[PDB]
């Protein structure tokens, strides 16, 4: 199970 | 940029005659974009099998070439590498010792 | 002892950026995106994998097309971070993953970025702060402590990698818990200067981990059927020298020699 990250770099 | 490692070897100890297929592990790579040839005799194997792009826990990329092959007592085997790091590009031969 | 990991990489091309997902259970890899293929879809690449529905599949499609997506933004704000332009060859990675004890708690989560090949940000193994690598990624530390990004991820890494790990762990038990022992032979050389070469092979193990002992010493390298090769050698003159083969396979340690 994948992850999705929140805020971008 | 990162040099890439190479490593020219058989799935199955090699005897003469016998069906077998040869290695070509190339791996501490970066950037990912490579070119990997594999020669019979000096000439270009045309169905190489290129598996998908991979990575280690340190970064650097890594990849798998294999050709279905019968040694002889005569033939030599070799992987050719193309890659930014490197000037030329680097040809390794297959040693049936290492 | 067994772990969880997803790899990803994004590449920028000269001129839309190609994202990889790659993951793998106890070092097995088990699914694969490729945003370069015609249906760009999570693949089983396990056969224990194909248990699964097409739900499972398509809801791991939809998060790999959210990653691409942010992969994709980030490698723009890093381009005015570094102060390069639009648009060259760029490439970003992130690890991320959790290891679990025999007991099947959590041991660690991991959450680290790189950009050119080298260390960006990480997750310390808290959970809560971050360690940045250069100067630019200390603007990633600060905008992810104001917006609390650490909570986020830690709440997968206790949560849904632990979890869904204990099901692959349960569906593959036939392969990724199953061993292959090591069938070792040693080999000879004879050299320059009256030495010799002894040299032990370990072929058609699994899993990878292995130590040989008796110094050339190569890379664990795979068989290309799902089993592993390695092998390590010393410079002896005229044998009383013994190798050693660690595996998990095996019931006693293997000791051999010429």
């Amino acid at each position: 199970a994948s992850l999705s990250n929140g805020p971008h770099l | 940029q990162k040099t890439p490692q190479i490593q020219v070897y058989s799935r199955h100890p090699p005897e003469n005659g016998k069906p077998n297929i040869l290695n070509c592990y190339v791996t501490q790579f970066h950037p990912p974009h490579i070119e990997i040839q594999m020669l019979k005799n000096g000439k270009k194997i045309p169905k190489v099998e290129m598996s998908d792009m991979s990575f280690s826990k340190d970064w650097s990329f890594y990849i798998l070439a294999h050709t279905e092959f019968t040694p002889t007592e005569t033939d030599t085997y070799a992987c050719r590498v193309k890659h930014d790091s490197m000037a030329e590009p680097k040809t390794v031969y297959w040693d049936r010792d290492m | 002892p067994h772990s969880m990991r997803y790899f990803e990489t994004a590449v920028s091309r000269p001129g839309e950026p190609r994202y990889i997902s790659v993951g793998y259970v106890d070092n097995k890899e088990f699914v694969r995106f490729d945003s370069d293929a015609e249906n760009p879809r999570y693949e089983p690449r396990a056969p224990w994998m194909e248990q699964e529905g097409p739900e499972y599949w398509e809801r791991e499609t939809q998060k790999a097309k959210g990653q691409e997506q942010w992969f994709r933004v980030s490698l723009r704000n890093l381009l005015g971070y570094y102060n390069q332009s639009a648009g060259g060859s760029h490439t970003l990675q992130q690890m991320s993953g959790c290891d679990l004890g025999s007991d099947w708690r959590l041991l660690r989560g991991y959450l680290q970025f790189a950009y050119e090949g080298r260390d960006y940000i990480a997750l310390n193994e808290d959970l809560k702060t971050w360690t940045a690598a250069d100067m630019a990624a200390q603007i990633t530390r600060r905008k992810w402590e104001q917006s609390g990004a650490a909570e986020h991820y830690k709440a997968y890494l206790e949560g849904e990698c632990v979890e869904w790990l204990h099901r692959y762990l349960k569906n593959g038990n036939a392969t990724l818990l199953r061993t292959d022992s090591p069938k070792a032979h040693v080999t000879h050389h004879p050299r320059s200067k009256g030495e010799v070469t002894l040299r032990c092979w370990a072929l058609g193990f699994y899993p990878a981990d292995i130590t040989l002992t008796w110094m050339e010493l190569v890379e664990t390298r795979p068989a290309g059927d799902g089993t592993f090769q390695k092998w390590a050698s010393v410079v002896v003159p005229l044998q009383n020298y013994t190798c050693r083969v660690y595996h998990e396979g095996l019931p006693e340690p293997l000791t051999l020699r010429w």
